[PDB]
């Protein structure tokens, strides 16, 4: 799949694809 | 350990990112 | 179906940029 | 007011976008 | 079955996309 | 012409994410 | 906002959003 | 309004790639 | 000749794009 | 052009633009 | 100190990127 | 030396990426 680090805007795009119709929550605090 | 520490500072599969879907 | 899934990828990419530390939820419909 | 509604037919400014931040 | 055909008018899921992996 | 070239950029970006190690070919028409 | 480095194509996307109708100039020389 | 703002994000992303060192101006209308 | 005009209805090649570089 | 490293999803976008109608093959194995 | 040294090699806010808008 | 070692671990011009077009 992606045996890889996903940071910044690449993480939120991964979430966007993976989650689909559901949606997601991004919290870059910790 | 948080989304960035689990995925950005680390590596997460489909079932470590699926944890943050609504 | 698409070019709205196309637009949504630009949104969470814009929202990552706009929101930063605060983070954001992405809730389609609702 | 929905996201895809008034940012995917209209263009949301950085200030309209910011309505959607936590 | 073509790519642009049923992923650029329809929305392909992560599982529909995976039909196109080596 | 465009917004299908627009959609295609989202495909190979999704396919990079989805396929990873396996890799992928991108063959328009065909 | 983005208390973060923006390099390469992420910098020009930040400019693109931030500037809006105005437009921008990118010079990666120095 | 959108999918032309959608296309424009793909342009400056293509122009960053195409132009590189030379850099580029992005001037809508004009 | 404008940018959005002949790259957002037509598809600009890498060589058509290069008309817009400094 | 891009006297620059292109990794991850930025490499497949470079290929996508450069190759055009032809298409490309991405193999991140080695 | 230039766009990349001010923003890429450094950190710039909204009002350190607004310097490069037309 | 492979696409990533030629372009990601290294630097490739237009005519070092054109090697991977169909
Ligand atoms: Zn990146
Ligand atoms: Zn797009």
């Amino acid at each position: 799949f992606v045996n890889q680090h996903l940071c910044g805007s690449h993480l939120v795009e991964a979430l966007y694809l993976v989650c689909g119709e559901r949606g997601f929550f991004y919290t870059p605090k910790t | 350990r948080g989304i960035v520490e689990q995925c950005c500072t680390s590596i997460c599969s489909l079932y470590q990112l699926e944890n943050y879907c609504n």
